[PDB]
């Protein structure tokens, strides 16, 4: 359900940080919510 | 607030 190279991983703090595995970019916000 | 990158492709 994600864009190519996008991750939804939950850090040990219990938060899902969405990684862009293409351009090495990271964001807490979700492209799916848009 | 910085989110950790990816290690695994």
């Amino acid at each position: 359900f994600l864009p190519k190279g996008w991750e939804v991983r939950h850090a040990p703090n219990g938060r899902p940080f969405f990684i862009d595995h293409n351009t090495k970019t990271t964001t807490w916000e979700d492209p799916r919510l848009k | 607030q910085i989110p950790p990158p990816y290690v695994e492709p």
